[PDB]
């Protein structure tokens, strides 16, 4: 019972592979435009909101596609709190992007498994 | 200094309280 | 006779509450002058080592115990 | 430390804590006083 | 400022002598009567005074 | 017991003189050594 | 028959019995019974219990060359933690013997078993109508097991640091206890000591005092019960040799002059003692350890004076780092 | 050669018990 | 093994519940 | 009257209240007055010896911490980012007692005696059912209100300090609990032994916030109940009714209440926090584990490859499941979980993979801090195990807090022996 207003749906694969896409798109946004300090701000409430409303459930602890994306989000939110108003290296920019590739064909894999 | 005063007059305010009491017959 | 009677006694607070200070100060004295570690051959708190011995008095001897005593305090052990 | 507009108040609060015990330790005077039930 | 100060001591002093003051004024049987409007008074006076060195916090 | 008239030895009263009289000197020793500097 | 309830009713709160058998007494037996069949079949044939999860055993057995001083039954293994491993949870019968099942299936039906023992207590005492208070004496010797068996385990992580149940095996724990702990110095340990020393020392005096006094007893016996006349002579005077020693220390003391206060003494007397250091086994089970000293004595050269305390603690370092296969990196540590 | 005096040792204390339960000497 | 589980859950319920309803019997 | 004559002494006068009413409220509400007055005293002393750039519980904190959580005062990152609410919290108490302090020498130096032949609102007797089902029906409606003030400050008032945001940790504002009865009501069914624990398993503020909608309107919905329903025929010839049995059932309960707060501060970390109050148990050495099995690595040859001279793991081993977890003495751990531990797990546990590359700053920083203070104690407040020197000082607050009521709650395991026996001597009588 009872999800968030804020976007989501209850069920998991849509408003993740939702949120991946958002948040592939948001780190990919130039730096020169004023709104990317806008773009943090709703960028660091989803992350809060997915993970604080799927975090919950202890079945999708089994499964690969969760544990990968838990990490991808880890790291983001670590080098925002690191360098709040610096931009982050495209090193992590190609890490993040291994794993949202991993984690999708994931969910793909385990949706007829 | 005017920071000792206080914990001075505290710590003897105790048995005041009950001396000014045996006098004025507030119990015996 | 209770010892409560006694002690409220006038005989015993006209003696008493002379000699009790008395007591109390010749122990402070005892202590306070430096006479306690004199007599009771207990080291002072900056010279249980020589300047030259980083090694404890000890004793390994009976008859000449008092002697070596003597000669470790005389090195300020 | 305290905000340094009541920061003369350092001294008076090392001794807070310990005035409840202070209040038992009344209690009984005020026996000692009445001179026991 | 020397207004906040003023207030803070005073308000200190004040709690002093009433932590003395109120227990007699009701355990003293002699002249109760009289007793009972200046306790009410300092009463009113002590939380006054706890308002304005409370508000006058917000400027020091 | 021992009659009320008490002469000034009595058994009680060396019995009581013989743990007051050190006991007060030496609680005068222990106290001053409260203040010596380590 | 009557149909077969109201008998059994009957029969349980009967008090005509040889033993008790109460409804706490209902519980109790098949508990009691299953701890000590267990008990002994795994004192005498189970076989070596890994402790450490490193595939060494420790044999605690008297048929794999044991005498009785030298058996046990072996705690369960450090992997368990404190999970609760009954016997089908393992998937072998040999791999739940390898694991130090068992001793866990003793302690906890020898812990149900002896509380339901305080309640039976508590039940008969009530049928024949006393002051029922034998209970709450023996609460003493079941809040010192609660703290060594279950408590002290659970505040450490594991069941693996338990007392196991052998006579060299209390020693070892003993031993291993103060070198991580220093219990000598808990002053809760110390209220202990003294609580047992006064209770074997007041129970001297007790007895040598009473069969002093006692002259002749004698009560009336019929060929089926019991008298209602029990007779009883003993000595009244006593002199002033007791009344400066056990008389101005007693009757200031008891805070009473009555003879009542005699028998209220003797029991608090250990009791309280027993809680009181059954609590301290408890706190150190979160780790609260006891005064401790090194370096209190200092001169003014700057060079360091020992004292006792130090020794104790070189004593200690001793058996402690003896007890530590792990590693040899090791900083600050437990739990 | 050991073990088995052990346990015939237990065996006769637990048979002691059931004798001092069930066959106590009657007091009259 | 799975046997063994239902003989103590069965058992076990068998004695607790005559001792809850010994103590509603008087 | 005032002297004895009334079967007690002086060390029982308190006894001399059970039938002069006003005299016991008195009591009562002067006796509220000083625990209000510690709880602000104690936090002004505690932050006059405070340092805001070190945590708090090297210092020996431990009630400020419990204003952190309430999100207060901490910014993200579970730093200190101004002292004064502290110090309004501080100062709020200390002033209430005053009033509280006013009117207790009121009612019991002055008020009258017996408040039955003043009103008949706020008389009671000991043996009256409708007055006192009445007052309690009034406390539970207002506890139920104050259950109901925390989801208000977790909703409106700027959230309760989150310990499982991945930034490290923030406050954060819940904006939705899960009140589907199927998990709150669900943690009662789990057993209290390792591998789950018992409602000291729970580990994420939803369910805090959630659980506490629930009970706030039961409270209060049993409070409705106790003034409309005086007590039914079962019930009053279950118990006792006297005045002092009261007081024994609520000893009994607050007994309990000890030993499962021990069990609560002590191993759970969600609404313990472990940059508030220091490293628990179990995290303390799986940090330590993890920091070494880094730095071994990164210099030295890798330990997740090689056997070492154990003959099972060295730095990695299997556990009792088949699951990769760490290996040493700290193999009786397994079951924690931890904001920094979790992103170094794959679906299996631990992946030596991950430990080598996605170790970000705060996770390693934060374990090698907490692998130097481990939870050790002494009365003396000396560090180390009580082997070593003073070289380092520290006891863990969680230690202090756990021992204390664990004492205390054995105390009130006896007291409630002791009212327990009183009441029933009492109200049985025999020559009654
Ligand atoms: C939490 C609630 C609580 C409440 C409200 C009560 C209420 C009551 N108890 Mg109590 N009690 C409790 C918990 C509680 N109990 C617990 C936890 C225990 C176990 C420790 C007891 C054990 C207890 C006993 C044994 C007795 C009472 C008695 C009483 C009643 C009579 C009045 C009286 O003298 O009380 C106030 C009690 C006293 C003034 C007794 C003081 C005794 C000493 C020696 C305490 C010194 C403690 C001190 C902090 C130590 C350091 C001092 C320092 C200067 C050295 C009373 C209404 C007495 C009674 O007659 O009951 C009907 C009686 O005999 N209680
Ligand atoms: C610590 C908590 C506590 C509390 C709240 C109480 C409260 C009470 N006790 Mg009790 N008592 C306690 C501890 C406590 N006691 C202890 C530790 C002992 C062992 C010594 C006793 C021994 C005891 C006896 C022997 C008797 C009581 C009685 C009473 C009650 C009747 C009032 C009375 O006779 O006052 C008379 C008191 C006065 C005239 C002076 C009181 C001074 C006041 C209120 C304040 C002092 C502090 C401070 C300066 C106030 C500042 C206020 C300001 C901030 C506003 C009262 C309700 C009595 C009773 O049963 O009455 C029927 C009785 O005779 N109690
Ligand atoms: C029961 C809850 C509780 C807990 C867990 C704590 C915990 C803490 N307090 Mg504390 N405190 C409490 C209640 C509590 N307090 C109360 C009710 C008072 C007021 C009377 C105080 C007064 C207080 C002061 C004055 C100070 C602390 C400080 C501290 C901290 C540092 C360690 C220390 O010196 O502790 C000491 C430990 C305690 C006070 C806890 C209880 C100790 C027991 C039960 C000792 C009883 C001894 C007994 C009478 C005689 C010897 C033993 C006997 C068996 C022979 C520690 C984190 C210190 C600090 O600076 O903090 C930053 C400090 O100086 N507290
Ligand atoms: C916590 C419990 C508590 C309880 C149950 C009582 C009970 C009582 N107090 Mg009180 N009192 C308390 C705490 C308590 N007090 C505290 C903490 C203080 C210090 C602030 C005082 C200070 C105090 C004084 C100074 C006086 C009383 C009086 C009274 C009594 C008269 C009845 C009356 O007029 O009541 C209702 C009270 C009023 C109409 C007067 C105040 C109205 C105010 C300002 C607040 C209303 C509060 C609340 C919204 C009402 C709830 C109603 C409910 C049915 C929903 C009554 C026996 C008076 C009395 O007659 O004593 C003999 C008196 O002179 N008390
Ligand atoms: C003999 C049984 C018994 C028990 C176990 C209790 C226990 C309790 N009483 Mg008490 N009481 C009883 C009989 C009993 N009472 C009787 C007959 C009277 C006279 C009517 C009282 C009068 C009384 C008074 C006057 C007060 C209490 C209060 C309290 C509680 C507060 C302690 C606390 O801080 O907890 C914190 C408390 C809670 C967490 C309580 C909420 C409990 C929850 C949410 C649900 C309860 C569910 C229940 C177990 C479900 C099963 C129901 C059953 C029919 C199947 C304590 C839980 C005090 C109070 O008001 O507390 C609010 C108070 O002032 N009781
Ligand atoms: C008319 C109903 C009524 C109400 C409202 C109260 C209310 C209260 N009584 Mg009570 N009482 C009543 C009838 C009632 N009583 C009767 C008939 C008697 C018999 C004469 C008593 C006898 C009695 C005694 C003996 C005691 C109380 C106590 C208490 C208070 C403590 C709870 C607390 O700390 O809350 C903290 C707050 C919450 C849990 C939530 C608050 C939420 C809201 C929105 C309300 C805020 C207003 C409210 C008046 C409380 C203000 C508290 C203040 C410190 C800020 C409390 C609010 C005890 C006490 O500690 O009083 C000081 C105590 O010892 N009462
Ligand atoms: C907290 C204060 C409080 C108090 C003191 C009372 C007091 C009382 N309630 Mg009450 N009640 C309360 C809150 C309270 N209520 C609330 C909030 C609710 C709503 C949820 C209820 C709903 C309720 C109902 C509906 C009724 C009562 C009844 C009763 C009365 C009879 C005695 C009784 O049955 O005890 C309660 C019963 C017990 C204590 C016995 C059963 C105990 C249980 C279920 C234990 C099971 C243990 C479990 C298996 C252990 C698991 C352990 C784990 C580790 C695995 C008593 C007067 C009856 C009555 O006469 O009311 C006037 C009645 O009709 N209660
Ligand atoms: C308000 C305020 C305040 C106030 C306070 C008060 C309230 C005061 C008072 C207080 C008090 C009120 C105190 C008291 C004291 C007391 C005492 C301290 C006493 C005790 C006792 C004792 C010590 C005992 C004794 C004895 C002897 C001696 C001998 C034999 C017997 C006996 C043991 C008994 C302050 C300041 C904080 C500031 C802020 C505010
Ligand atoms: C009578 C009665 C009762 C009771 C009640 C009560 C219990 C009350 C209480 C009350 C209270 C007890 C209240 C409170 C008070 C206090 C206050 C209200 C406070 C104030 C303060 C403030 C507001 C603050 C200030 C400040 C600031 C602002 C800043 C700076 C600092 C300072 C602190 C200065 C009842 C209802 C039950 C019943 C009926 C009757
Ligand atoms: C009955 C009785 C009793 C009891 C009593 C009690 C329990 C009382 C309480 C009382 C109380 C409970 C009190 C309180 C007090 C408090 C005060 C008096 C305070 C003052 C202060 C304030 C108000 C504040 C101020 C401030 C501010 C505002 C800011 C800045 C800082 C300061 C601190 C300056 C006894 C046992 C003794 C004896 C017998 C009888
Ligand atoms: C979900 C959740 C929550 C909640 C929880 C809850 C909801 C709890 C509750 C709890 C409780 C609420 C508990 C308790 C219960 C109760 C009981 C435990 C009872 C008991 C009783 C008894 C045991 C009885 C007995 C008896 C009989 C049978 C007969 C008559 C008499 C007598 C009384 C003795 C929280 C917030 C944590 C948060 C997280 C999540
Ligand atoms: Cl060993
Ligand atoms: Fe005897
Ligand atoms: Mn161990």
């Amino acid at each position: 019972c009872a999800n968030v207003p804020t976007g989501l749906t209850g069920n998991f694969r849509e408003d993740t592979l939702a949120l991946i896409s958002s948040l592939r798109e948001a780190i990919a946004l130039p730096e020169n435009d004023p709104n990317k300090k806008a773009a943090q701000a709703e960028a660091r409430k989803k992350l809060n909101d997915f993970f604080a409303l799927y975090r919950r459930d202890d079945s999708l602890r089994s499964l690969s596609s969760f544990m990968t994306m838990q990490t991808a989000l880890n790291s983001l939110a670590g080098h925002y709190s690191s360098y709040p108003n610096r931009p982050l290296p495209e090193k992590l920019k190609a890490r993040l992007e291994q794993e949202f590739k991993q984690v999708e064909l994931a969910l793909d894999r385990e949706a007829k498994s | 200094i005017a920071q000792l005063t206080m914990i001075a007059m505290i710590g003897i305010a105790g048995p005041m309280i009950i001396f000014l009491l045996a006098v004025r017959r507030g119990n015996l | 006779r209770p010892f409560s009677d006694i002690i409220t006694s006038v005989r015993y607070w006209v003696i008493h509450s002379i000699t009790i200070p008395a007591l109390f100060i010749a122990g402070w004295l005892f202590v306070s002058t430096g006479l306690a570690y004199d007599v009771f051959g207990t080291p002072r708190p900056d010279s249980y080592y020589a300047q030259e011995q980083r090694s404890i008095p000890l004793v390994t001897d009976r008859f000449e115990a008092k002697q070596q005593v003597e000669t470790f305090l005389e090195q300020l052990k | 430390k305290l905000p340094e507009a009541y920061a003369i108040f350092d001294p008076l609060v090392d001794v807070l804590p310990v005035i409840p015990v202070l209040f038992l330790a009344l209690a009984f005077v005020w026996q000692a006083a009445v001179g026991f039930r | 400022t020397i207004l906040f100060q003023l207030a803070l001591a005073a308000l200190v002093i004040l709690s002093f002598v009433m932590v003395i003051g109120v227990p007699v004024a009701y355990a003293s049987p002699q002249d109760w009567d009289r007793s009972k409007q200046l306790i009410f008074l300092g009463s009113g006076l002590w939380i006054a005074l706890v308002l304005v060195v409370g508000v006058l916090n917000f400027f020091v | 017991q021992e009659p009320v008239s008490y002469p000034i030895f009595t058994v009680r009263w060396v019995a009581v003189h013989t743990l007051a009289v050190p006991t007060i000197f030496f609680l005068g020793a222990i106290a001053a050594m409260q203040f010596i500097q380590r | 028959s009557a149909n077969l309830w109201e008998r059994f009713c009957n029969w349980v709160t009967s008090t005509d019995n040889r033993l008790y058998v109460g409804w706490f007494g209902v519980i109790m037996i098949p508990t009691l019974l299953a701890a000590t069949i267990c008990f002994v079949i795994a004192f005498i044939a189970a076989p070596p219990v890994d402790i450490d999860g490193i595939r060494e055993p420790v044999s605690g057995s008297l048929l794999y060359g044991n005498n009785i001083i030298t058996g046990a039954v072996v705690p369960s293994s450090n992997a368990i933690g404190l999970h609760f491993y009954p016997i089908w949870e393992a998937a072998s019968l040999d791999e739940w013997l390898y694991n130090g099942g068992p001793y866990q299936l003793i302690i906890f039906h020898f812990l149900l078993g002896a509380s339901c023992y305080m309640g039976r207590q508590w039940e008969l005492s009530y049928r024949l109508g006393m002051r029922p208070w034998i209970c709450v004496a023996y609460s003493a010797p079941l809040a010192s097991a609660f703290a060594v068996f279950l408590i002290y385990p659970i505040g450490q992580g594991s069941f693996s640091d338990g007392m196991p149940l052998g006579i060299s095996g209390t020693f070892n724990f003993m031993i291993v206890f103060q070198a991580e702990h220093n219990i000598l110095m808990h002053p809760f340990h110390q209220l202990g000591v003294a609580g047992v020393f006064g209770g074997a020392l007041f129970c001297a005096m007790h007895g040598s005092l009473v069969t002093s006094s006692l002259i002749r007893e004698t009560t009336e016996t019929e060929s089926a019960n019991y008298g209602y006349k029990f007779g009883q002579e003993e000595e009244t005077y006593n002199i002033v040799a007791a009344h400066g020693y056990f008389g101005r220390l007693i009757f200031q003391y008891a805070s009473f002059n009555n003879s009542r206060s005699l028998h209220f003494f003797l029991a608090a007397w250990p009791v309280v003692g027993v809680w009181f250091t059954a609590l301290g086994i408890s706190t150190m089970a979160f780790n609260l350890n006891g005064f401790n000293f090194n370096h209190s004595v200092i001169d003014a050269k700057g060079n360091v004076i020992n004292t006792w305390a130090d020794i104790i603690n070189r004593a200690n370092l001793g058996m402690e780092v003896m007890h530590e296969r792990n590693a040899h990196n090791f900083p600050l540590d437990l739990a | 050669m050991e073990t088995i005096t052990y346990v015939f040792i237990f065996a006769c204390i637990i048979a002691l018990f059931f004798f001092a339960i069930f066959f106590r000497e009657p007091p009259r | 093994m799975e046997t063994l589980k239902i003989t103590v859950y069965i058992v076990v319920t068998f004695f607790v519940l005559l001792f809850v309803f010994g103590f509603l019997s008087g | 009257r005032d002297q004895e004559s009334s079967g007690f002494a002086w060390w029982a006068g308190n006894a001399r209240l059970i039938n002069l009413s006003g005299k016991l409220l008195g009591a009562h509400v002067a006796h509220a007055g000083l625990i209000v007055f510690w709880a602000g005293a104690m936090t002004l002393f505690e932050l006059a010896h405070f340092i805001p750039e070190k945590p708090m519980y090297e210092q020996g904190l431990i009630l400020i911490p419990h204003i952190a959580t309430l999100g207060w005062g901490v910014g993200p990152g579970g730093e200190v980012v101004d002292t004064f609410p502290f110090f309004v919290v501080g100062v709020v108490h200390l002033i209430s007692s005053a009033v509280l302090g006013f009117g207790g020498v009121y009612h019991a130096i002055r008020g009258p005696e017996t408040l039955e032949e003043y009103s008949s609102f706020f008389g009671y007797d000991w043996k009256d059912k409708n007055k006192m089902t009445t007052i309690l029906g009034f406390h539970l409606i207002v506890l139920g209100i104050g259950a109901l003030l925390l989801v208000a400050k977790a909703m409106f008032f700027g959230g309760l300090y989150d310990t499982w945001a991945p930034g490290g940790g923030d406050v954060r504002v819940i904006t939705n609990p899960t009140l589907d009865p199927r998990v709150i009501f669900g943690y009662l069914l789990k057993s209290p032994f390792g591998g789950e624990g018992w409602i000291v398993s729970v580990n994420n503020l939803e369910d805090v916030v959630g659980g506490h909608i629930w009970i706030g309107l039961i409270c209060i919905a049993g409070g409705i109940w106790h003034i409309l329903t005086t007590p039914f025929g079962w019930a009053r010839r279950a118990f006792i009714w006297s005045g002092e049995a009261y007081l024994s059932y609520s000893l009994g309960a607050l007994s309990m209440m000890g030993f499962i707060a021990t069990c609560f501060v002590w191993f759970n970390n969600t609404v313990y926090p472990s940059e508030f109050y220091g490293p628990t148990g179990p995290e303390a050495s799986q940090a330590q584990a993890m920091t070494f099995l880094i730095r071994d690595q990164k210099l030295g040859a890798n330990v997740g490859s090689a056997q070492g001279p154990t003959g099972l793991g060295k730095y990695l081993m299997r556990s009792p499941t088949g699951e990769i977890i760490f290996g040493g003495e700290t193999m009786r751990f397994w079951d924690f979980r931890g904001p920094w531990l979790e992103p170094l797990r794959g679906p299996n546990g631990l992946d030596l993979n991950k430990i080598k590359n996605d170790i970000q700053p705060w996770q390693e920083r934060r374990a090698a801090e907490y692998m130097t203070h481990a939870p050790l104690g002494s009365l003396n407040s000396v560090g180390g195990v009580a082997t070593e020197i003073n070289s380092v000082n520290f006891v863990s607050p969680r230690s202090w807090l756990a021992t204390s009521h664990f004492v205390l709650a054995f105390f009130f395991l006896v007291g409630h022996l002791w009212h327990a026996g009183r009441a029933r001597a009492a109200a049985a009588g025999f020559e009654k």
